[PDB]
């Protein structure tokens, strides 16, 4: 890299990380998209 | 003993259902004309016999079999369901 | 361009985020959740939009056969840019 | 040589449960041809296959679960016949669709331009 | 007489004026095409389905040709091949390459007659053409670079949907398709030309980029927008409804849907009812568990009957479920079964299926002669009804008469004024339209059920047939020709009139109940302040809009997208949808929901599984179990001899239909209500641009 | 040249149909077609009851040495009354040629063990019955070879699902693995992927 | 028509064989209890052969039966030989399996099954 230095990005990190499994800046999933369903909202206003 | 409404399944083209059929061409009319507020509902069977049901009070049903009778045995069945004998 | 919740919860690209009944936010205790500083949509609009004198423009995405599929544009509607939709590269004509 | 006067029945050597044998009801059709093409190689041969059940969304990840072993299983058969009697042998209920095919119609390009008909065509 | 041709060395017979495609399609041989539609005119531009003939030195296209007798025709051969070939070469050559970024994707015909019929490479070492894309609405989204000059979407919108607005602009290699100025082409009939558009130009905007057609589960269920009952294919993915597309059936739907049917799936997923819903002491609606809620519903039950108890059935509502809700209100002797749209029950009412029919099916306009609409606007009540109307017309020179309103209709019909004194007019003879319907072979009277409506709607009923009557006495008594005919717009009317509802809510009205079931019952027609004080309201359904907020219990039911249900359109067919995805949350199926709230009750039904309920549709009407049947018996006779004996006077009101422009199209029941596609239409027709 | 197209071997095109022409008068009897196909391979297609008597002439014959058995398998056709075809791929050194005999049974129609001319048909119908449910007459050891002990069902036909009925975990409170029914965290996705328009003319089958 | 009989002719012969097949599970279950150490007892396992017995009791094919009692001898070998494990006898008896609902109500109160 000291020869031929990479093509550099602003998107591209700065700081190298290592594995993260076993401490809490471990990875966890979760789903990336929205609820599908949307439920009525009864009215909050008494009836009758 | 109250009847509630009175159903007809005839098939529109089998021989069985000849009888049946000419109640309804001849003797339908005068029959709705004495009963306007009867609920009379006819419908159409396939392959089947004709049949009779006689819905009366809080949903009790009886099916009488109209197989191979004429217009004389269809108007006597139905005015004994209708004078409840 | 990332976004906080009203929950602390950090919201991604897509809009996702639990909500505050939502149980499923226990898998995140004592740990972190995975979401990308860099936003593409952010980027793409802080891109300059390029004036080409030509009806009908080419983009490739840049690097020839490392972009995309080569595609035209038709620089003709003076009221908007063209976008190249593989890589959302905004073209105009020189107006004035 | 052996005469059974029976009808097939291999539910019992099929090694299905009892579940998807007795509360299951396959639909025998021929595919409807997908209106986004005017190919008709896809409409040739009738299919089998079983009533869609629950499909539920996974808590991690989101992914779509199922309980369903039948879901993706699809059979298929050169004839209605065929496919009856399989239905028949295996125990499955059965919905049987007949096959539509588009009735002959009566094209002719020199109505573009008749004389006093409505079938006149304003443009080309 | 046939003549004999011979493809391939095969013999075939066909008839005079068959063309080549025709004759190959009949040995079984489907030559490629790109413009050739059957249900549009005969273009031939795209010059794809050029075949060789064995002696011709030139090559004919195959699409607009006839057949003369003993022909050979060569469709594998050199000439064949090497013209499909030149052809795709040119529309590859000047197409894009957006196959990735584009919603046809794996269902284009560009892309499988070019791996089939074309060359695997490309010559083409010139610039490409780029084209402006066009607005022409919300809901088809046009990127004309990809267009291939076709002129179905041209042909499309003039012919079938009366639509003169899309036409060819300039010519040679720059030539364009579009209107030439910002106008949206808003129709009822609009997303055909997604269908038809055989590459990526015209696609569908809701469904843009959502996904491939590989993923994609069909599953081949009907339509319940409206009363034609058109047959579709709904595909899933993931258990989600992605798309709605149509699927043919040549005596309902002919291969079209409406945009209503098409483009209101996304009202499923809004405004849903997921889980059971009491009143607590602040009288808010809070969620609870089924146990309690039908315990609380069954508690009520047992203790009121007679007819203090009430139903309402909506127009989304299934067989199933009718027969369900109108057993479980037998086994209390209440009978306050009534339906929210009202027909005439003087005479024989529904007591004869050939007096609520439209006993003249879809496919039977086809051969009528003159037509008369009374009260109607089939352009919005019935589109598919319309389109067939549109094309016997062209294809017939059918006279079309409309009495009332003038709606602008998609063709040119005789207007005869607004009011129903000349309905009246017509029958006594002093009308010309009544020698016009004396000399007409195939007459045909059809009263829209909207008219049916006003409250002189039995004196309509009656004079409709009083002309119909007359029609029959002056021309031929003979034939299985049946003139008589009523348009329903209510998917469930014909259902419940069959099972034996009262049509209607005269009844409710005459004898206000203490218990009222509202199953799926969204119109409002009768609300609280009609209701007594502390009516105890139970509103079963799907979508929460009227009869979910005014009632006291609120169970979640299944869409017909969710349950497998029995429906009978307008002409008396009756159909099965299919289960494509299961209800949301706890919602359940309709029948299911009745059964359950029964054995709590302890008038347990006597059927448990589908099997058994549609046995007891057997039971009550087997025509309800006697699916794709369409033929049935005739009673106009007695029909009209029982209305003859009680008339009223008609009404000194204009005719007016409840639609009346396409925004009254657009938002018609629950789903469309909750749909916001459907918003965003009504918003473009209504401010433009 | 045609360098992207396969060269085709008239020569042992003839000599494969010569010789399917000499088995099918040798045996009248049980032989019922004979086919050559376009890239060379002759195969035989034979009554069911024939397997044995067909078998051993073509092992034992002079003028045709099928030593050797390369395979046995069956498929599984559901359109057909006889549903599961047995396919017997031969090899014969002497003749340095392949020969393929084709039989064909249903579910409760036991075919002829032929573990008395070739030894490898032992676990090939072993395989054959585990995998199809198709019974051996004189099988000297007819049992499950490939699925697990007591399972139910046979795997390779049509109409068994891709991931079965029952899954396997292990159970804390009864300290064994159990057997529970399949349930799947993300189902098959079913892809369609046949195109409606015809791929080749020479295969059309007439429209009946 | 005539078929090919894979054993014992008519149905009586399928019941000789059905009866030997019940004979030999039978005198099995104490040496299977022994050997593979199951906590279940002697009448249970029997009562086990009997029901796994009674629920082809509905087949009237001949050949049907001659190849349930060909499987039933199998898995009977099986378990002579010790090739199952203690694992498979115990999925004869659906140990862990929670028990599915079967009056309408429940089946209505828990999802969407039939
Ligand atoms: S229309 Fe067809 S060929 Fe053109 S970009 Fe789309 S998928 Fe590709
Ligand atoms: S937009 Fe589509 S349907 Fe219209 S001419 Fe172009 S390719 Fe044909
Ligand atoms: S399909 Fe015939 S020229 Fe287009
Ligand atoms: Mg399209
Ligand atoms: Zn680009």
């Amino acid at each position: 890299p000291t020869t031929k230095p990479p093509t550099a990005r602003k998107y591209i990190w700065t700081n190298h990380k290592f594995n993260v499994s076993g401490t809490p800046q471990q990875y966890v999933p979760y789903s990336t998209t929205r609820k599908k369903i949307q439920e009525w909202v009864p009215p909050s206003t008494p009836y009758k | 003993l109250g009847l509630r409404e009175i159903r007809i399944h005839l098939c529109q083209r089998s021989p069985g259902s000849q009888g049946v059929r000419d109640f309804i061409e001849k003797r339908y009319v005068e029959l709705k004309k004495a009963n306007p507020d009867l609920p009379i509902l006819i419908r159409e069977c396939s392959d089947v016999q004709p049949k009779l049901w006689a819905r009366y009070a809080f949903g009790q049903e009886k099916n009488v079999s109209l197989n191979n009778f004429s217009a004389d045995q269809v108007t006597r069945t139905l005015e004994n369901v209708l004078s409840g004998k | 361009g990332v976004r906080t919740s009203p929950t602390g919860e950090k919201v991604t690209h897509t809009g996702q985020a639990y909500d505050d009944g939502d149980y499923r936010r226990v898998r995140f205790s004592d740990r972190q959740k995975e979401v990308n500083e860099n936003f593409a949509i952010d980027l793409i609009a802080e891109q300059p939009v390029s004036e080409v004198g030509s009806r009908v423009i080419s983009c490739d995405g840049g690097g020839g056969a490392l972009g995309h599929p080569r595609v035209y544009i038709n620089l003709d509607k003076e009221t908007k840019t063209g976008t190249c939709g593989y890589c959302g590269l905004q073209f105009r004509q020189p107006h004035h | 040589l052996i005469a059974v006067d029976e009808k097939l029945d291999i539910t019992t050597l099929t090694g299905v449960p009892e579940e998807h044998i007795k509360t299951r009801k396959v639909r025998i059709f021929v595919p409807a041809r997908n209106n986004m093409q005017s190919g008709v190689n896809n409409t040739k041969k009738w299919k089998m296959e079983f009533d869609t059940r629950e499909r539920w969304e996974n808590p991690l990840m989101g992914w779509s679960s199922t309980a369903d072993p039948l879901s993706n299983l699809v059979l298929t058969f050169s004839t209605k016949e065929d496919a009856v009697a399989f239905a028949e042998k295996n125990g499955w209920s059965f919905d049987v669709e007949e096959r539509k095919v588009p009735k002959p119609k009566s094209k002719s390009y020199g109505a573009n331009f008749s004389w006093n008909k409505r079938t006149r065509v304003s443009t080309k | 007489n046939l003549i004999e041709v011979f493809v391939d060395g095969q013999s075939v017979m066909v008839e005079p004026g068959t063309t080549v495609l025709q004759a190959c399609e009949k040995v079984g041989m489907q030559i490629p095409r790109f413009c050739y539609h059957e249900r549009l005119s005969v273009a031939g531009n795209c010059r794809m389905c050029l075949v060789e003939i064995e002696k011709a030195p030139k090559v004919v296209a195959a699409c607009a040709m006839p057949v003369m007798k003993g022909w050979n025709i060569l469709t594998n051969s050199e000439k064949s091949k090497k013209a499909r070939e030149g052809v795709m070469e040119f529309l590859l050559a000047n197409h894009p390459l957006d196959c990735p970024i584009c919603d046809q994707g794996g269902e284009c015909d560009l892309q499988d007659q070019s791996m089939m019929f074309g060359s695997d490479r490309s010559r083409f070492l010139e610039g490409k053409r780029a084209v402006e894309d066009k607005n022409i609405g919300p809901l088809v989204k046009t990127i004309m670079t990809r267009c291939i000059q076709c002129t179905r979407c041209i042909r499309f919108a003039s012919e079938i949907a009366g639509v003169d607005d899309l036409g060819t602009t300039g010519r040679g290699n720059d030539m364009q398709v579009g209107t030439y100025i910002e106008k949206m082409f808003m129709s009822e009939l609009s997303g055909n030309i997604i269908d038809i558009c055989p590459v990526g130009a015209l696609t569908s905007k809701p469904y843009a980029f959502t996904a491939r057609p590989w993923e994609t589960r069909k599953t081949e269920s009907i339509d319940v927008m409206d009363a034609v009952g058109s047959n579709i294919v709904v595909s899933t993915r993931t258990g989600e409804v992605m798309r709605i597309l149509p699927r043919m059936h040549e005596d309902i739907n002919e291969e079209w849907i409406s945009d209503k049917t098409r483009f209101a799936y996304d009202g499923l997923k809004r405004q849903r009812l997921t889980q059971p819903m009491i009143r607590n002491e602040k009288g808010l609606l809070t969620y609870t568990t089924w146990e309690d809620a039908l315990s609380r519903v069954a508690g009520m039950l047992q203790s009121f009957q007679g007819n203090d108890v009430a139903a309402i059935a909506g127009g989304l509502v299934d067989a199933e479920a009718l027969v369900a809700l109108k057993d479980l209100l037998n086994r209390v002797d209440s009978d306050s079964l009534c339906t929210e749209e009202v027909f005439p029950t003087a005479g024989a009412g529904t007591d004869l299926r050939s007096n609520y029919l439209l006993n003249t099916t879809i496919a039977g306009v086809e051969e009528a002669d003159v037509i008369l609409l009374v009260g109607t606007n089939p352009r919005f009540e019935a589109p598919l009804f319309n389109a067939r109307i549109r094309k016997s017309w062209l294809h017939n020179d059918l006279k079309v008469a409309l009495i009332g309103s003038p709606v602008d209709l998609t063709y040119r019909y005789d207007h005869l004024g607004d009011s129903p004194k000349i309905l009246q007019d017509i029958a006594s003879g002093n009308h010309p339209f009544s020698q016009i319907l004396k000399e007409a072979k195939k007459p045909m009277v059809v009263l829209g059920s909207s008219a049916l409506q006003r409250s002189d709607g039995t004196a309509i009923l009656a004079a409709v047939s009083n002309i119909a009557q007359n029609i029959r006495l002056s021309s031929g008594v003979t034939g299985d020709w049946k003139v008589m005919n009523i348009l329903h717009r209510i998917a469930s009317q014909v259902a419940a009139l069959d099972l034996g509802y009262k049509p209607g809510v005269e009844a409710i009205r005459k004898n206000p109940p203490k218990v009222l079931f509202l199953l799926g019952a969204d119109g409002g027609c009768i609300t609280r302040q009609d209701l007594p004080k502390d009516c105890f309201i139970i509103y079963q359904g799907h979508h929460g809009d009227v009869g979910a907020p005014m009632a006291d219990v609120i169970l979640p039911g299944a869409a017909y997208t969710e349950k497998s249900a029995t429906y009978v359109n307008t002409e008396g067919r009756a159909q099965q949808t299919k289960v494509a995805v299961t209800p949301p949350g706890l919602a359940r199926e309709d029948w299911k929901i009745i059964r359950a709230l029964s054995e709590i009750a302890g008038m347990t039904l006597p059927y448990d599984t589908l099997d058994q309920v549609r046995s007891r549709l057997e039971e009550v009407s087997p025509n309800l179990v006697r699916y794709d049947d369409v033929e049935g018996a005739n009673y106009f006779q007695q029909a009209n001899e029982l209305s003859k004996l009680v008339n009223q006077q008609l009404l000194a009101d204009p005719l007016v239909p409840p639609q009346l422009t396409i925004k009254d199209f657009y938002m018609t029941d629950s789903i469309s209500r909750a749909s916001q596609t459907m918003a965003k239409c009504v918003k473009a027709v209504t401010e433009g641009i | 040249t045609r360098p992207t197209i396969r060269p085709r071997n008239d020569v042992v095109h003839k000599q494969l149909s010569a010789f399917g022409q000499y088995v099918a008068e040798i045996l009248p009897k049980y032989v019922q077609q004979v086919q050559v196909s376009c890239f060379n391979e002759l195969e035989i297609f034979i009554h069911p009851d024939g397997v044995i008597p067909v078998l051993t002439f073509l092992r034992d014959h002079t003028n045709a040495q099928f030593k050797s058995l390369a395979d046995l398998t069956a498929v599984d056709v559901p359109t057909r009354q006889n549903r599961f075809e047995i396919v017997y791929n031969l090899l014969s050194l002497r003749f340095n040629s392949r020969i393929r005999v084709k039989t064909y049974t249903d579910e409760l129609t036991p075919i002829e063990s032929s573990v008395t001319v070739y030894k490898a048909a032992n676990w090939y119908e072993r395989e054959i019955w585990d995998m199809f449910g198709v019974f051996f007459a004189n099988h000297p050891d007819l049992r499950r070879i490939l699925t697990d002990y007591g399972f139910e069902g046979h795997p390779f036909r049509k109409d068994f699902p891709l991931s079965g009925y029952v899954e396997l975990r292990y159970d804390d409170e009864v300290k064994r693995v159990v057997a529970e029914p399949v349930e799947l965290a993300q189902e098959f996705r079913k892809f369609d992927l046949n195109s409606p328009w015809e791929a080749f003319p020479a295969y059309r089958q007439p429209p009946e | 028509t005539s078929v090919k009989p894979i054993f014992s002719r008519d149905m009586n012969e399928a019941k000789r064989r059905v009866r030997e097949l019940y004979r030999a599970w039978y005198r099995e279950v104490p040496n299977t209890v022994h050997l593979f150490q199951l906590d279940i007892s002697v009448k249970q396992g029997r009562d086990k052969v009997r029901e796994m017995f009674m629920k082809n009791a509905h087949v009237t094919d001949p050949r049907v039966v001659d190849l349930l009692v060909i499987k039933g001898k199998m898995e009977l070998e099986e378990t002579i030989n010790v090739w199952k494990q203690r694992t498979h006898i115990m999925r004869f008896f659906h140990e862990t399996e929670a028990p599915r609902p079967t009056d309408f109500l429940s089946k209505f109160y828990v999802g969407h099954d039939p």
